[PDB]
């Protein structure tokens, strides 16, 4: 089988800049008839690849002219010049000359953009969770750039680590941000064995962290 | 303006085995082959074979030899992909596609979401998230639905039955102690809310459950 090796594996590129990704064969890939069927693809997360250069050069139907591929032999290089929002995911190299057809390991394209704090929001556990006896309270760290993010809970100003659940989003294809999801669990009678519940989010954005909290027999 | 039509995700029991359709619609169908591709996360999607429905024939990857058998059903259009002694391994996605002309996989199917496990299905707790009570209104307020404890994936959330798509964030579910929990948040001007009605909707497909949580202050 063609072994496809792709590099790199993370790609970091400023909006504007040009991006390069690169693709070795393990052997030659012209098929019989003198095409060499290699292809690039690019996939967002939760979506079909999408069919972007098809042999070694062609661009598909609908597919901007800034998107280029190239190369021979066992190299070959696509190349986005003025990468722009909508570019991000994972970019794939294909051979469809020898069979099985094969897929190269995959560059995840970032897309780099002015840094942007988080706008966060605290959530107390709902009343229908509690009457079911449990308690999670929701943080939400929303539309930030870069993507490094630290979260810290505490419970009457005191640190709680067990219990938490984060989950981020995939980059935004159109501002470029991100955000994450911090979640913590508790019993319902340890909720209300406390009053000030606090989530702080400490970004690149600012010295101090952004703090949000809430007293739970407060309104 | 051809469709692959493949169904979303389904669930199997280890040493069972699935049958995953494909409709080919649009058109054509015979005249070209459909190819069953594998991607576990974001990997490289990996080739199990193909089969070409006008004259019948189909190829394996050695991998899939054993485990795999394509057929086709010409009078609906439908191309069929047989895994058999199902294992945690054979948990990913598989698409359907086509390969003909000058290029490969032009045209996908959505990607039918497979997985094995022994566990029992739980349909997941839905909890409408409103804003801290008596919180200072701001000119956007961000309102929240939780997903608890559920199996398996994958769940559908939508707010306002898909009509509220603008300042939505549905954060990937992450597994703790065997169950799914995910979490959305939508922001919108508090011109909008409570003003006017946002409902999350949840929809498990594994346990045919659909559920709907209003969210409306504190
Ligand atoms: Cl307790």
């Amino acid at each position: 089988d063609i072994l496809m090796t792709q590099t790199p594996l993370s790609l970091p590129v400023s909006l504007g800049d040009q991006a390069s990704i690169s693709c070795r064969s393990s052997q030659n890939i012209v098929h019989n008839n003198g095409i060499t069927y290699l292809e690039w693809y690019l996939q967002r997360p939760g979506q079909s690849p999408k069919l972007l250069i098809y042999k070694v050069s062609d661009r598909f139907s609908g597919v901007p002219d800034r998107f280029s591929g190239s190369g021979s032999g066992t190299d070959f290089t696509l190349k986005i010049s003025r990468v722009e929002a909508e570019d991000l995911g994972i970019y794939y190299c294909f051979q469809g000359s020898h069979i099985p057809p094969t897929f190269g390991g995959g560059t995840k394209l970032e897309i780099k953009r002015a840094d942007a704090a988080p706008t966060v929001s605290i959530f107390p556990p709902s009343s229908e969770q509690l009457t079911s006896g449990g308690a999670s309270v929701v943080c939400f760290l929303n539309n930030f750039y870069p993507r490094d993010i630290n979260v810290k809970w505490k419970i009457d100003g005191s640190e709680r680590q067990n219990g938490v659940l984060n989950s981020w989003t995939d980059q935004d294809s159109k501002d470029s941000t991100y955000s994450m999801s911090s979640t913590l669990t508790l019993t319902k009678d340890e909720y209300e064995r406390h009053n000030s519940y606090t989530c702080e989010a400490t970004h690149k954005t600012s010295t101090s962290p952004i703090v949000k909290s809430f007293n739970r027999n407060e309104c | 303006q051809v469709q692959l039509q493949q169904s979303g995700s389904e669930m199997a029991r280890p040493g069972a085995s699935v049958k995953l359709p494909c409709k080919a619609s649009g058109d054509t169908f015979t005249s070209y082959w459909m190819h069953w591709v594998k991607q576990r996360h974001g990997h490289g999607p990996e080739w199990i074979g193909n089969i070409y429905p006008g004259s019948g024939g189909t190829n394996y990857a050695e991998k899939f030899k054993n485990k795999v058998t394509l057929t086709v059903d010409r009078s609906s259009r439908t191309v069929y992909m047989h895994l058999s002694r199902l294992t945690s391994e054979d948990s990913a996605v598989y698409y359907c596609t086509r390969s003909g002309g000058p290029y490969f996989f032009d045209y996908w199917g959505q990607g039918t979401s497979l997985t094995v496990s022994s566990a029992k299905t739980t349909a997941p707790s839905v909890y409408p998230l409103a804003p801290v009570c008596g919180d200072t209104t701001g000119s956007s307020v961000t309102l929240g639905c939780l997903v608890k404890g559920y199996f398996p994936e994958p769940v559908t959330l939508t707010w306002n039955s898909g009509s509220l798509s603008s300042g939505v964030h549905t954060f990937p579910a992450v597994l703790q102690s065997d169950l799914y929990t995910l979490s959305s948040s939508v922001t919108v001007t508090s011109s909008t809310w409570p003003s006017q009605s946002i409902t999350c909707n949840v929809a498990h497909p594994a346990s045919s459950t659909k559920v709907d949580k209003k969210i409306e202050p504190r």
